[PDB]
């Protein structure tokens, strides 16, 4: 069996599968060793040219979180190997595809600043960060959970496929991610490799953009199937409602087979409907589901379910009007300026949160804004949760270790579905107590002059938070009228011959003005 | 993959006979028919159903108990109209039986002997009396009137307002009948004056009799002589309006308000009344259907047997024979009082022809063994093929079975039920036409069919016995 293998993409690779194969499975180990047994195991794969519960004690012994924790042009191979192994041992989990993928692109740009060092690993670590939480959703939320939301997801991604094959597709394709959910890369790899090459074989039936990705290689190949750009519906489809709710018989098919049905709703309502969020599709299929369930059971659902689209219209709304009204206050005020008041909002509904994490989070917000308000609407709320996902999740799994408030950990155990709305619509914390007022936060060093803009920043949005944890009286006029007069203190303040004088000599003028008013 | 198995009946071979019964229109026969449905609904006392501003106040009070619960008073009213209606009937008897003579010769004794004029007197007499318990026993069934009505059957009795049936209405015009009544026993009322004359004329004459011949003649021949035969006159006059009267008789109204009043009480509750328990094999279907012809054409039926069959005592239910009587005496009451009316009381009556008509072998339930699917939490459905025509929705059920939908045309004699338990849906037929014939199958929700249906023969065969 290693023939077929060994002929799939050349030699070079699988000396690194292997490298990085019992260097996610054993952590600890040094690098040398591995090298060793490495060209151990590849030597005798070019010479020939398990049990459950075993690989579950394989699965106990990986360790998420290990202890462990020039010489490119001297010898990159060593380089990037270590580099491959050390990567390996940090993270017990990461794609190992995406692995080698990133180490194309790490001897490419080596070969050839703030961005390359940073933006690189960050989205790595993220990316890897990603499939914890794929894996965490497949748990609790269960197969069925999964099955809906990929139904959802490859059904925006392929409107002209009929739902046999995007039912098909997704049977696989959880088996898919359930298997690299268990590490198990004997049976995840292969069965990407396999529903890849499905893909491609009926390619026609499904879109015709992935005709790119079928004349790439095995790796990139089903790398790029996961980012196809989503193909045109047929542009001439009939309202899903003369099918599912405007017809009869839809308790009779409801009962033939109750969850295929529904994937027969959400797989209409999807690929009619790329500009919504898969979260907002979930959203329409689980008040479809409830509608059905308790008007199947009445004398005559016809008229039950009937004005079933009424409670669609506001669970659509109040995304879609969150959207462009931010949108259009981001575009009038700039990307700063939107994170300020970002500030001011989510300071103002929770303020039991850590100063520093309010900050970040407004910030990224705020990148939120910069990113999505750029594409148009068509693409809008897709954008949104692809960010907001990430974010959202990342301030939950903070708030789990450092329990801060009772709203967030209400709307973090909650379904994921709803979990962006009940962050929303969450009311200014009523009885939050003003913070101590304390002088030694308001004090302003001629260092914010020679402070990076960009830190500059971040010292004017903490000492609005910490304004914000006092005295919760926040009318935007006080507001406006403190930024006015310390934004012209802070610059006229920068241009002083001896800064020093002017920073210490206007602050309390200011704070005697900031303090005696509210 | 859902199982629907429908598993009920084919042919049905409905037969109805109507018999016509050749009766009279004489007061005593309708007093004994109007007894037949009173007397069964107090000495038995029947369970009325419980069944809504629509239906009656009385139906949601006393619906599922027993009838006197609701109508005690009522039946009981209605009694004594009738018993004292039958009085009346005898003392009108009794009335014309004991007629007074004129005095022939003013100036005589061969003829006008002491023994004569003695029995006159109590011919005067008797009249007088004959004539005042008929009047007041008229007025005795007025106030029955009045207590029957203002109860239960208020609003009911005495409002009249295929299609809708116009059950629960009196429909029997008591309020007109009455109105009579009244002007009719305050003429005689006024009257009073004239017969307290001759009731005392004919005590003194009874005491003048023991005085002398010659000395008592001597000042009857010359006054006392005319004045009974004046007397006398008025008497006569009385008592021939009074029984052969209509509108001007008190007898008259009273009887025909007697008679009315229990047609109306029928009209207005009898619908109620639950029928067809078993008195022996429990569970004997007896379903026997009667059918309630008015007089515009305009028809409704009563099903009356039968899970539905219990017994036939009293406070539980009636026999089918004990509401073949009732219906008997109602058919042979509606006409002769809608066509030939009331014969006068000292009339002899005539004859009417009043027919009875009663189907059996009109019912038939159905069921689908449900399967393959939630059958708890899915509202279920029958519908019927028929010949060519549409697919034709009969009636539907919830889920817990509270809710049930019927067609128009269903509506009345078809009744869905399901068992959520063993997961078995039933459709009951009752008083089924020829126009039924039709496949029927259970369905989920409604509209088309997935299933092996069920069967489409009805047969209905009519009989004119004498």
């Amino acid at each position: 069996e290693v023939a077929h293998r060994f002929k799939d993409l050349g030699e070079e690779n699988f000396k690194a599968l292997v490298l990085i194969a019992f260097a996610q499975y054993l952590q600890q180990c040094p690098f040398e060793d591995h090298v060793k047994l490495v060209n151990e195991v590849t030597e005798f794969a070019k010479t020939c040219v398990q049990e459950p519960e075993r690989n579950e004690c394989f699965l106990q012994h990986k360790d998420d979180n290990p202890n462990l924790p020039t010489a490119f042009h001297d010898n990159e191979e060593t380089f990037l190997k270590k580099y491959l192994y050390e990567i390996a041992r940090r993270h017990p989990y990461f794609y190992a595809p995406e692995l080698l993928f990133f180490a194309k692109r790490y001897k490419a740009a080596f070969t050839e600043l703030l961005p390359k060092l940073d933006e690189l690993r960050d989205e790595g670590k993220a990316s890897s960060a990603k499939q914890r939480l794929k894996c965490a959703s497949l748990q609790k939320f269960g197969e069925r959970a999964f099955k809906a939301w990929a139904v959802a997801r490859l059904s925006q991604r392929f409107p002209k496929a009929e739902f046999a094959e995007v039912s098909k597709l997704v049977t696989d394709l959880t088996k898919v991610h359930t298997e690299c959910c268990h590490g198990d890369l004997l049976e995840c790899a292969d069965d990407r490799a396999d529903l890849a090459k499905y893909i491609c074989e009926n390619q026609d039936s499904i879109s015709s953009k992935l005709k790119e990705c079928c004349e790439k290689p095995l790796l990139e190949k089903s790398h790029c199937i996961a980012e196809v750009e989503n193909d045109e519906m047929p542009a001439d489809l009939p309202s899903l409602a003369a099918d599912f709710v405007e017809s009869k018989d839809v308790c009779k098919n409801y009962a033939e087979a109750k969850d295929v049905f529904l994937g027969m709703f959400l797989y209409e309502y999807a690929r009619r409907h790329p500009d919504y969020s898969v979260v907002l599709l979930l959203r329409l299929a689980k008040t479809y589901e409830t509608t059905l369930e308790k008007c199947c059971a009445a004398a005559d659902p016809h008229e039950c379910y009937a004005k079933v689209f009424d409670e669609f219209k506001p669970l659509v709304e109040e995304p879609q009007n969150l959207i462009k009204q931010n949108c259009e206050l981001f575009e009038q005020l700039g990307e700063y300026k939107f994170q300020n008041a970002l500030l001011v909002r989510y300071t103002k509904k929770v303020p039991q949160v850590s100063t520093p994490t309010l900050v970040e989070v407004s910030r990224n917000l705020g990148k939120v804004g910069s990113k999505c308000c750029k594409h148009p609407e068509a693409k809008r709320m897709p954008c949104a949760e692809d960010y907001l996902s990430v974010v959202l999740n990342q301030l939950c799994v903070l708030h789990e270790k450092t329990p801060v408030s009772d709203r967030v950990t209400k709307c973090c155990t909650e379904s994921l579905v709803n979990r962006r709305p009940c962050f929303s619509a969450l009311e200014v914390d009523e009885t939050y107590v003003p913070k101590e007022f304390n002088a030694e936060t308001f004090t302003f060093h001629a260092d914010i002059c020679t402070l990076s803009e960009k830190e500059r920043q971040i010292k004017k949005q903490t000492a609005l938070v910490e304004l914000v944890k006092h005295k919760p009286k926040a009318t935007k006029e006080q507001l406006k009228a403190v930024m006015d007069d310390f934004a012209a203190f802070v610059e006229k303040c920068c241009k002083a011959d001896d800064k020093e004088t002017c920073f210490a000599e206007e602050g309390k003028k200011l704070v005697a003005a900031s303090q005696a008013a509210l | 993959q859902v199982q629907l198995v429908e598993s009920g009946g084919g042919l049905v071979q409905t037969k109805t006979t109507t018999s016509v019964i050749d009766t009279t229109n004489d007061a005593q026969n309708l007093l004994t028919q109007a007894q037949t449905i009173v007397n069964t609904l107090k000495d038995y006392c029947p369970i009325l159903i419980a069944k809504n501003a629509n239906t009656p106040s009385w139906q949601t009070a006393g619906g599922g108990k027993n009838s006197c619960a609701t109508f005690g008073a009522e039946f009981s009213a209605a009694s004594d109209m009738i018993n004292n209606a039958q009085k009346i009937v005898q003392e009108t008897q009794q009335l014309s039986a004991n007629q007074p003579k004129n005095i022939t010769q003013p100036h005589n004794l061969n003829l006008n002997s002491p023994s004569s004029l003695t029995a006159l007197a109590q011919k005067m007499l008797k009249n007088a009396q004959s004539q005042a318990e008929i009047l007041k026993l008229a007025n005795q069934v007025e106030s029955d009137f009045n207590k029957l009505s203002s109860g239960h059957l208020k609003d009911y009795i005495g409002k009249c307002d295929n299609q809708k049936n116009n059950w629960g209405n009196g429909c029997a015009g008591v309020e007109e009948t009455q109105s009579l009544l009244k002007t009719s026993a305050a003429d005689f009322n006024n009257q009073t004056p004239q017969i307290n004359q001759a009731q005392n004329l004919a005590n003194t004459l009874i005491q003048e009799l023991g005085n002398n011949t010659y000395e008592q003649l001597s000042r009857l021949l010359t006054t006392s002589a005319q004045a009974i035969n004046q007397a006398v006159n008025n008497l006569n006059e009385r008592a021939k309006t009074l029984a052969g009267g209509t509108t001007n008789s008190p007898a008259y109204q009273a009887t025909l308000l007697a008679l009315r009043s229990v047609l109306g009480l029928w009209n207005s509750m009898g619908y109620a009344v639950i029928c067809g328990g078993y008195t022996k094999s429990p569970g004997e279907n007896n379903q026997k259907d009667f059918h309630y012809t008015d007089e515009n054409g305009n028809g409704t039926t009563i099903n009356c047997g039968g899970t539905n069959t219990l017994k036939a005592d009293k406070n539980v239910s009636l026999s089918i024979e004990q509401y073949e009587k009732i219906h008997e005496a109602y058919q042979i009451l509606s006409k002769a009082l809608k066509q030939a009316g009331l014969a006068p009381l000292n009339s002899k009556g005539e004859k009417l022809e009043a027919h009875v008509t009663t189907s059996k072998y009109g019912s038939l339930r159905l069921s689908c063994a449900a399967s393959g699917f939630t059958f708890r939490s899915f509202g279920m459905s029958w519908v019927r093929q028929a010949p060519g025509k549409e697919p034709e929705w009969v009636s539907s059920i919830s889920g817990s079975g509270s809710d049930t939908l019927y067609a128009d045309s269903v509506k009345g004699r078809f009744t869905i039920s399901r068992d959520n338990a063993k997961t078995t849906l039933y459709l009951q037929m009752n008083s089924l036409k020829p126009e039924d014939t039709a496949v029927y199958y259970c369905t989920i929700g409604g509209s088309l069919s997935r299933s092996s249906q069920g069967t489409q023969v009805t047969v209905s065969s009519h009989h004119h016995h004498h």
